[PDB]
RNA sequence: UGACAGACUGAGAGCUCUUUCUUGAUUCUAUGGGUGGUGGUGCAUGGCCGUUCUUAGUUGGUGGAGCGAUUUGUCUGGUUAAUUCCGUUAACGAACGAGACCUCAGCCUGCUAACUAGCUAUGCGGAGCCAUCCCUCCGCAGCUAGCUUCUUAGAGGGACUAUGGCCGUUUAGGCCACGGAAGUUUGAGGCAAUAACAGGUCUGUCAUGCCCUUAGAUGUUCUGGGCCGCACGCGCGCUACACUGAUGUAUUCAACGAGUAUAUAGCCUUGGCCGACAGGCCCGGGUAAUCUUGGGAAAUUUCAUCGUGAUGGGGAUAGAUCAUUGCAAUUGUUGGUCUUCAACGAGGAAUGCCUAGUAAGCGCGAGUCAUCAGCUCGCGUUGACUACGUCCCUGCCCUUUGUACACACCG
């Protein structure tokens, strides 16, 4: 009856992601789901080094950019009709949600 | 796990010392543990306390954390 | 046979992650694509 | 299927390609920014500008052409991405629109010193802790010389530059050169978040008075 | 047993072990090769092939799923490229292979489910007792 | 190299003027006192201020002192 | 330029059905998406619609955005309809 | 307008011709104007960057002094990394810069959790053993946790010179000592002011004025060469001159990061087989803490072998051959195999960087990339000598001082 569903969630912003995950989590606790998370996953740090000159003279000075991508997952023991009963509330900016039906 | 070779020796020393003092403090006695800490900290202090020193990032304009490319005027 | 998505220049690209920009167009659009420069 | 790194990079490139293309289109409408929102069964492009019925055209036509060209260019499922085009609550703070206004005022033939303070006193009255303008190029003389115009406070270093300075760069196509226009505008602290940012500058202290009982 | 003894004399005992504990086949190119591209000379050892076997035997003893390429990798080394900077070069694989078919035809090890080579329950017996017979 | 700057020193004078009997000498009390009688945006500035008002208290609690006005 | 009635028509249909048109600068594809053309013909006939100001053109970094005008809808309405 | 047969031309470019079919107002011609240019001018400009300048410096409002340019504020002293502060005070009050701010790293047996991470215990399973059970190392799965130390990352906490001492106008502070992970601001960076320079870039841009070119083109495309040619000088580096070493076994330990439908397995590549090597064939895994890879890195560590010898140090030069990438390897792409074994004996005048996980030694990843990393950007491993000062040299900041200099002593 009660299936096993997973929620895959990632963003660019610490605060904003932490707000979205807690929203889903307290949603789950209001409906007394068997919920397990939010497990935190190591942050993937895209980096670039670029010679900040546009012509190539002067002191060789580079600049480093870094996009951090923060990975989070939650496990829910529910039916997908309950999943769409829950996960329709506001989603805060920039955060991304890709629910997956697992084994 | 991890580290190098001598780094692992220096972790083993630390973890033996720190597990000894934790085990005595929780299961033998505080006062009886005091003699152990005072012997160890008498020999040295780095048995018990980690070393804050790490490898610090290398800055552009020279291979080396604190070095630079060789400089030529002519 | 590969140029910028931006200025159509075939020197100094940044092909990693599929940016397909040159090193200067990437600085010019750097912080709006999202390469926030903490360091 | 694509990795998440590529996912985020391609979404960023989409944001930038809009942020740029929407400028040549919405130059004569007072463009200020675009926000992209991902919803269930829909994707949204939030054009924000200063004049809304002329970006709508007559009876919402111009937005129709723009949504069609975005659909087509980025190969979106039809009805996939839709446009709202709202109005920036305050106009003296979004440095893009102020720089563009200086651009048209300066193109039309209006004097440079008149044009810059026409921007500057507007920015001052409209609640900004300071403003700077730099005009650089060949104005009334061949040899290049750059004019700075100021009013009020301004920060230049450290982190809060990003949270307080709305800064723009524009190029102008006056005959016989190009005028560069830098517009820097200081924002003011609104804890509400409506008008200026939420967290105040790292050098401000509020010693509360001693309520008595 | 095996972990309880010095990591060298176990190999020194075991190299003579699968010399004298019966015998087996051995391809007829053992004597020419360098056993790794970056090397410079054939091994000085006369019974180098048996020591190769003993070392790989304890590798498989204390790990599961070690491959034809993993054995290449764990036996490669530093390659001075000439005036070029030195680098890492994987060892040669066909030397490791016939060691694996020797230990397999002896039943010391065998191919693994999920890939690799796992110690055999009786090969475990062989290595444990030969290690027990060390100082 | 540990000279406190003008922001720290004048928050020190102003807060210890404006609130005297509600601060003490023990450092760690003062931190939280100031956390509830002031709004700041850097816990290191917060400790930096408390560490100076504490010996301002030490000097006042023995003798007299400059600008601050206490009733 | 050398173009067929057929190619003119398959663009004229498409503009009267959509209203916008998008090219790319990458040249010699032989297939612009959403129509059948090698991108010379589209870019250049739309250029000529620009010269006769039937379409407004915002070049937008080598992507050729052409927005039909109501000046040009009468032309196309007098061509195919 | 496109073309079949041949010359032409390398050219299966119908460019040009013999040959006349084909298409139909899409043109061609001529008159303007466009368009395009890695064309010129960085000395017409934007923009961005570098530098002056890594230092601590700069500017209005009101007031004072001066006919005036200008000066005061911005300072006599003390303190500081600091125009940082105490304070003095014709100054008063304010703005940038400094500091504050941001990031990474260091600490937490405290909190939230986590079978994509991982101990721990029990159950079995293998192997050794006073063996019958146990004790030790191993593999497998769990309604094992009143699991989260290890791993990840969120929120926080922590350090302020707080305590003590001495010096100090007992002010700003400084030196010392317990404590603490941390007492050069804890370390390292990011950002970084006014005024500039005739600093760099029109060769980053459908950024750009002017000028030159616009078909017999500085446009664009194609074929080939060229940027790589070597008497010779200079610059950053790579490899060495050995024995504190080379070669050959054995032993075993990171972190950064990286991985397009890539089509009929396809970037990273596991396992199996073929192969001395290069490299091949097969079934696979991963859009990733899941598969590669819990990255089995070298230096280092032991066991021998060489024994002061241009030797087995050193590996340039060249010969012969195979293989992979590429439509294409020639002026050797690269990698192997075998052979050749060149100069180099610690380096002249001079000169570079460097004060603790630092120099130095060592490898790895990334960019570039169809293949080419002696480079550049990051990551870890081993890991020190000396110094804690000074103005002697080379400079920067401030004050007094002299100037016949001001494109400013390169006067
Ligand atoms: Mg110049
Ligand atoms: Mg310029
Ligand atoms: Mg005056
Ligand atoms: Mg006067
Ligand atoms: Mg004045
Ligand atoms: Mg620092
Ligand atoms: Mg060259
Ligand atoms: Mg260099
Ligand atoms: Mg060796
Ligand atoms: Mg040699
Ligand atoms: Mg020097
Ligand atoms: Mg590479
Ligand atoms: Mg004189
Ligand atoms: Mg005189
Ligand atoms: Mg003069
Ligand atoms: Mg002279
Ligand atoms: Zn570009």
């Amino acid at each position: 009856v009660q299936h096993r569903i997973r929620i895959t969630l990632s963003s660019k912003s610490v605060k904003n992601l932490e707000k979205v995950c807690s929203d889903l989590v307290k949603g789950a606790k209001e409906k007394q789901l068997k919920v397990k998370g939010p497990v935190r996953m190591p942050t993937k740090v895209l980096n670039i080094t670029t010679r900040k000159s546009p012509c190539g003279e002067g002191t060789n000075t580079w600049d480093r950019f870094e996009m951090r991508v923060h990975k989070r997952v939650i496990d829910l023991v529910s039916s997908p009709d309950v999943v769409k009963q829950i996960t329709s509330i506001t989603i805060e900016p920039g955060v991304e949600v890709e629910v997956t039906i697992s084994d | 796990r991890g580290g190098g070779k001598t780094s692992q020796i220096y972790s083993i020393r630390q973890a033996i010392a720190k597990s000894l003092v934790a085990y005595y403090q929780k299961y033998v006695d505080e006062a009886a543990k005091k003699e152990v800490k005072e012997i160890f900290a008498r020999y040295d202090r780095t048995l018990l306390v980690a070393d804050p020193r790490r490898c610090e990032p290398k800055k552009f304009g020279g291979r080396g954390a604190r070095a630079r490319f060789q400089k030529s005027y002519r | 046979s590969r140029v910028c998505r931006v200025c159509g220049n075939s020197h100094g690209l940044i092909r990693k992650y599929g940016l397909m920009c040159c090193r200067q167009c990437f600085r010019s659009n750097a912080k709006d694509i999202g390469f926030i420069k903490y360091r | 299927q694509i990795s998440k790194k590529k996912k985020f990079v391609s979404d960023g490139v989409f944001y930038a390609e809009l942020n740029e293309m929407l400028t040549r289109e919405l130059a004569e409408d007072g463009y200020s920014g675009v926000e992209v929102r991902v919803t269930p069964m829909r994707t949204e492009i939030i054009i924000r500008a200063t004049r809304t019925q002329n970006v709508l055209g007559e009876k919402g036509r111009r937005i129709r052409e723009l949504t069609s060209v975005v659909q087509k260019r980025f190969n979106f499922l039809e009805n996939g991405v839709e446009l709202y085009a709202e109005k920036v609550v305050n106009r003296g703070l979004c440095a893009i629109a102020q720089a563009e206004s200086l651009r048209y005022k300066l193109l039309g033939g209006l004097a440079v010193r008149r044009a810059c303070y026409g921007v500057l006193r507007f920015v001052m009255e409209s609640g900004a802790k300071g403003c700077e303008v730099i005009v650089s190029g060949k104005l009334r003389a061949q040899r290049a010389k750059s004019m700075k115009f100021k009013d009020g406070y301004m920060i230049s270093s450290g982190q809060p530059v990003n949270e307080y300075i709305d800064a723009a760069v524009r190029h102008v196509l006056l005959r016989q050169g190009v005028l560069g226009i830098k517009v820097k505008i200081m924002l003011d602290w609104d804890p509400k978040g409506k008008l200026g940012p939420t967290t105040p500058l790292p050098d401000l202290v509020t010693i509360h008075p001693p309520k008595e009982e | 047993t095996v972990k309880d003894v010095n990591p060298h004399e176990f190999v020194k005992a075991y190299s003579a072990h699968l010399k004298r504990s019966g015998k087996m086949e051995l391809p007829e190119w053992v004597d020419i090769v360098k056993t790794a591209r970056f090397k410079e000379l054939p091994p000085s050892d006369a019974d180098w092939y048996y020591i190769r076997a003993a070392s790989m035997a304890r590798k498989i003893y204390l790990r599961q799923g070690i491959g034809i390429g993993g054995f290449q990798k764990i036996y490669g080394g530093r390659q001075r490229n000439g005036s070029r900077p030195p680098h890492f070069c994987k060892s040669s694989g066909a030397v490791s292979r016939n060691i694996l078919q020797e230990l397999q035809k002896m039943g010391i090890i065998d191919v693994d489910p999920k890939g690799g080579r796992l110690i055999t329950s009786q090969g475990r017996r062989d290595l444990d007792q030969v290690a027990g017979t060390v100082p | 190299g540990r000279v406190r700057t003008k922001t720290v020193k004048k928050t020190s004078r102003q807060v210890i003027e404006k609130y005297y009997s509600r601060m003490t000498l023990d450092f760690h009390t003062n931190k939280k006192v100031l956390e509830e009688v002031s709004i700041l945006q850097s816990k290191r500035l917060r400790n930096k201020v408390a560490g100076f008002t504490t010996h301002l208290m030490r000097r006042i609690q023995r003798g007299p002192v400059r600008g601050i006005s206490l009733k | 330029m050398i173009i067929s009635k057929k190619n003119r028509n398959e663009i004229c249909k498409y503009l009267f059905q959509e209203g916008v048109l998008y090219a790319k600068k990458d040249y010699n594809l032989a297939k612009h998406p959403q129509i059948d053309v090698p991108n010379l013909q589209v870019i250049k006939l739309m250029q000529s619609f620009k010269s006769k100001e039937y379409v407004r053109e915002t070049f937008s970094w080598q992507h050729y955005y052409w927005y039909l005008t109501n000046d040009g809808i009468e032309f196309l309405r007098n061509f195919l309809n």
